[PDB]
């Protein structure tokens, strides 16, 4: 029962669209904020005035919400997908950081949290408040980080309490990036005129 | 297939092109 | 930065010709301009970062390099790859593989001149799910999937580090070491056959980027495009 | 009319010096600037011959590469961003499964010395995002999900799951029902029948909101613009 | 109560039309000292209602309403005596004063839906739209008062006016009225970088034809001092050519 329709493409000729409508969901970012090209925003993602969601990255709220705050960054690979039936969703806060692979199910990180690398949020889980994460953490589901601590370790850890030289630096690298990311924004000027290839291509080919 | 095909707008944009004539031909008259 | 002038005013002139074209099309009568559509340019400067890829060098059409990266003969970028140079350079030698799923990234901007660079010297295979930010990777290396390199880490040498693995700030992998786990740890030596098989693999990855290459520059299939045009 | 003709002609005109304007302005730039080009990205494609068997009720997300001799049957879904590269060995992924975006399956030692290694996916399997798979045989309903990587001739097996960071290694044979994790794998649990349950129907729900999102982003421009213009207008 | 476009409206456009009014009979059909102390009393009473009034609100519509107030006192203050400069400035005055009430208006309007009715709710205006929060800064002072702005100016010409034309008494009660009022401003102006309880990231953003409105006027309130001498002729031709 392998029967390939013939009519399936196998060169779409324009990627995989940025945002993705899921049946009058239209998933909105704010003229602030920097998504990459070839991120995918599909379904209830909301990127609020001041995020940047960095490339090679995918946000697909189907089954719930997924809102990133003032001026949070997704890194690179990272993954959010809303987690089954319930409310549990994915909240990002004002400033939060999180890692080049991140892998979130369903969360919420409240403001000024740092997520290290290959980190994993289980099933709905907390990080309140200045907690900072560190390479390769996993949060197992139905778990609770409190305010000013360091984790680590799958499954996570306590290590120590952060000094506020720290937590006063969290908003400073979050600001940093949002720089970094308006570096890129001024760079990738609208409207892409790709339609001029497109015509011409139909031109020389057929009509 | 060498011309547009909506009526409305057409009518506009003859009003368009005879506005920025007439401001240019005012302003001759300054 | 009269080169920046001039970038930015090139960005004014262009800018103004979009939007007279725009105007033309909609006096024409087509709003054809408006079909969305992914721009990912594989390869993308910021200023003047531009990457280098030399000539015989496969690039995934897929990936994404961009800033200040270059990459030298005999490699491959195989499908998802995240090249970053924004910061700091990414220099990339003869003879390599960065497999598909794989990011060589660079340290979003601290704030003294911590940004390290990110060499990976010839002969050296970064297999799947590699995230690689900062580090030192030298000749005939094997860096084995699920890997993380955290920046401050050189590995060297006829050396790997074996999978699912990440190695923290300030670490060294000299000549025949393996490590692994969290935090990678040191487990035992390797066998020379091993060392000969790495430089098997760097070669059989070659040319399995040749042929994919190859393949990728096959014409563009018109059919399907008037099928999707159809409908 | 004959005034649609002129103005026609006209919109022509001045396309063609918005056309000059922009190549003016990359001139005054260059060098840097790398303009934009066509998609040029396969979302199916062949190697030597191998094409892809690809079943008609499936979702592929058309950024997900499918690359080798890949056999994917029915009631199934490749998410966004995934990589199904088996351009060296064979690829069969039973039908019902979902590879959950932003995952790759590569196989390695095609018939040297004798000993060969192919990669199965039984039915209804769910692996998750950041899957790596690398050779493997996972038996019909199994979990495997969120960053799991098995490294070699590893068989899990009959409801087994592999959880958040599992790195298995060098052909492990997983017990029929348990759960395991660890860096490396180690067994925790034993799986309760309720759980079972829940990857069953997690494979069936998953197919349905696979199917829409094929029925979504398997539209054309037109269609497209006019679902746009009616979500606004009813939004209004 | 009123929606923001009407209570706009109701502020800056009968208000100058019941002035001109109110100026043409004053002129004509008054009396040596009725209409001018029926006025020189609800000129201080309203100076004094502003102040003690808007230093304590926590609506950010009520704040306006007792702004206005206050500046319709300077406006009948400068109405007290009836000479040549005196209408001058009081004519002068009623202009700044529409000017400053329409930017005021196009901010609080720029700033509605997720803000239904508050006045914490600058949420780090400073930190979330810097140019914004600036420009509410730059029209509330020239509301209130400060080195060179349009509604400085404008209060400094009234009492100019009011010293030179035998009335010493309506100075002392102005300027602590306008040092009050500039107290609390500045005390508020300068509690928008200690620290911010709630925050309302908006979808507001002011379309282009508020975000034009406002630049053109509020570039206009900094630099009306350059060059005030166009302003000062066409009141006093007007005001000349009233009656005389
Ligand atoms: C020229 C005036 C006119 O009506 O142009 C119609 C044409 C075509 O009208 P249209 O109905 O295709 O769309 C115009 C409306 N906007 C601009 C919002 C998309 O519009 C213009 O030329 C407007 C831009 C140039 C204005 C100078
Ligand atoms: C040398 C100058 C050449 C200018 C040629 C005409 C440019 C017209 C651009 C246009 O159509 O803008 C529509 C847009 C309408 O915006 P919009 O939101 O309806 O979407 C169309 C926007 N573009 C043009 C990018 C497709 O106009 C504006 O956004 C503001 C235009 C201000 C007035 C500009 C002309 C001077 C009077
Ligand atoms: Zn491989």
């Amino acid at each position: 029962s392998i029967t390939p329709s013939p009519d399936r493409v196998k060169w779409d000729y324009r990627g995989q669209r940025k945002i993705i409508p899921l049946g009058q969901w239209l998933p909105k970012v704010a003229v602030d904020a920097y998504v990459a090209p070839n991120v995918v925003l599909a379904g209830q993602v909301t990127v609020w005035d001041g995020a940047s969601v960095w490339p090679g990255c995918v946000l697909r709220g189907d089954l719930n919400k997924i809102s990133i705050g003032f001026c949070s960054n997704v890194q690179e690979r990272s993954v959010l997908h809303a987690a089954w039936t319930s409310p549990a969703d994915t909240s990002i806060e004002r400033y939060v950081t999180i890692g080049a692979y991140s892998l979130l199910r369903s969360c919420t990180i409240e403001p000024e949290c740092i997520i290290g690398q290959h980190s994993i949020l289980m099933e709905g889980s907390l990080v309140e408040t200045q907690s900072i994460l560190e390479a390769g953490s996993v949060v197992p589901p139905g778990r609770r980080i409190p305010s000013g601590e360091l984790w680590a370790g799958n499954p996570a850890r306590f290590v120590r309490t952060l000094t506020h030289e720290e937590i006063l630096e969290i908003p400073k690298l979050a600001v940093a990036i949002n720089d970094l990311s308006r570096d890129h924004y001024s760079e990738f000027l609208p409207y892409s005129t790709v339609y001029l290839e497109v015509e011409k291509f139909k031109k020389s080919l057929g009509i | 297939e060498r011309v547009s095909t909506d009526k409305h707008r057409n009518y506009a944009v003859v009003a368009g092109t005879i506005t920025i004539l007439g401001a240019l031909g005012w302003y001759l008259k300054g | 930065t009269l080169g920046r002038a001039f970038y930015a005013v090139g960005f004014w002139i262009r800018e103004t010709g979009q939007a007279i074209d725009r105007l033309g099309s909609r006096l024409q009568g087509n709003y054809l301009f408006q079909e969305q559509l992914s721009r990912h340019r594989p390869l993308m400067n910021l200023f003047d970062k531009y990457p280098s890829v030399h000539k015989d060098a496969f690039v995934a059409p897929s990936a994404s390099l961009l800033g200040d990266v270059h990459v030298g003969p005999a490699s491959s970028i195989w499908y998802g790859c995240v090249l970053r140079g924004d910061v700091n350079g990414i220099v990339i030698g003869s003879g390599t593989n960065i497999q598909d799923n794989s990011l060589v990234h660079v340290a979003k901007s601290n704030l003294t001149g911590k940004v390290l660079p990110t060499i990976i010297g010839d002969n050296v295979t970064v297999g799947h799910s590699a995230v690689l930010q900062g580090c030192t990777v030298e000749d005939e290396a094997f860096i084995g999937m699920g890997a993380t390199l955290l920046d401050g880490v050189y590995v060297e040498k006829h050396a790997m580090v074996a999978a699912g693995a990440l190695v923290r700030q300030n670490t060294r992998i000299p000549y025949g070491e393996v490590w692994g786990g969290n935090p990678a740890k040191f487990l035992r030596k390797l066998t020379e056959d091993e060392m000969a098989f790495f430089s098997q693999s760097a070669l059989n990855y070659s040319n399995l980027a040749q042929a994919h290459a190859a393949e990728n520059a096959k014409e563009l299939e018109e059919t399907e495009f008037v099928k999707v045009l159809h409908k | 009319g004959t005034l649609g003709r002129a103005i026609y002609s006209v919109g022509f005109w001045i396309r063609e010096t918005g056309q000059a304007i922009d190549r003016l302005g990359s001139r005054l730039q260059g060098g840097y600037f790398f303009q934009e080009q066509l998609s040029r990205h396969r979302t199916l494609m062949n190697i030597f011959d191998k094409a892809p068997v690809v079943d008609k009720d499936v979702f592929v997300a058309p950024s997900a590469s499918v690359i080798g001799d890949v056999q994917v049957g029915r009631g199934s879904s490749i998410w966004y961003g995934c990589v199904l590269r088996g351009d060296v060995n064979s690829i069969r992924v039973g039908s019902g499964t979902n590879i959950q975006d932003n995952s790759l399956v590569h196989v390695a030692k095609s018939n040297l010395s004798g000993k060969v290694l192919p990669t199965v996916i039984g039915d209804n399997v769910t692996v998750g995002h950041s899957a790596v798979l690398h050779g493997c045989t996972v038996e019909d309903e199994a979990f495997v999900g969120m960053g799991a990587v098995l490294l070699d001739g590893v068989v899990v097996e009959k409801n087994a799951m592999v959880a958040a960071g599992a790195l298995v290694r060098q052909n492990t044979r997983i017990p029929s029902g348990e759960v395991w994790a660890g860096n490396p794998a180690k067994f925790l649990r034993k799986l309760s029948n309720e759980e079972i349950t829940f990857i069953s129907q997690s494979a069936i729900n998953y197919t349905n909101l696979a199917q829409v999102h094929a029925a979504e982003n398997s539209k054309s421009y037109d269609e497209i613009e006019f679902e746009k213009v009616l979500r606004k207008k009813y939004a209004r | 109560g009123s929606p923001t476009p009407v209570t706009a409206f109701l502020s800056i456009a009968p208000k100058i039309s019941i002035f001109a009014n109110i100026s043409r009979v004053s002129i004509y059909g008054s009396y040596g000292a009725t209409l001018q102390q029926i006025f020189c009393f609800c000129s201080i009473a309203s100076m004094i209602l502003g102040a003690l009034a808007a230093m304590a609100q926590t609506k950010v519509k009520r704040l306006l309403a007792y702004s206005s107030i206050g500046h319709v006192g300077y406006i009948c203050t400068g109405f007290s005596c009836g000479t040549i400069e005196g209408i001058q400035s009081l004519l002068i005055g009623i202009f700044i004063y529409a000017l400053m009430t329409i930017d005021a208006f196009a901010i609080v309007l720029a700033l509605r839906q997720t803000r239904v009715k508050y006045i914490a709710d600058l949420g780090a205006l400073a930190k979330t739209n810097p140019i914004l929060a600036i420009t509410f800064s730059i029209t509330m002072f020239s509301y209130v008062g400060i080195p060179p702005l349009a509604g400085f100016c404008s209060k400094f010409y009234l009492f100019f006016a009011a010293l030179g034309c035998g009335a010493y008494f309506l100075a002392p009660v102005g300027v602590v009225t306008s040092v009050i009022g500039c107290f609390y401003y500045i005390r508020l102006a300068k509690r928008m970088f200690f620290d911010t309880p709630r925050t309302w990231i908006l979808y507001e953003p002011m379309d282009r034809d508020k975000s034009l409105l406002l630049a053109m006027t509020s570039s206009f309130i900094t630099l009306f001092f350059p060059y005030p001498s166009p302003l000062f002729s066409v009141t006093h031709q007007m005001a000349l050519s009233l009656y005389l």
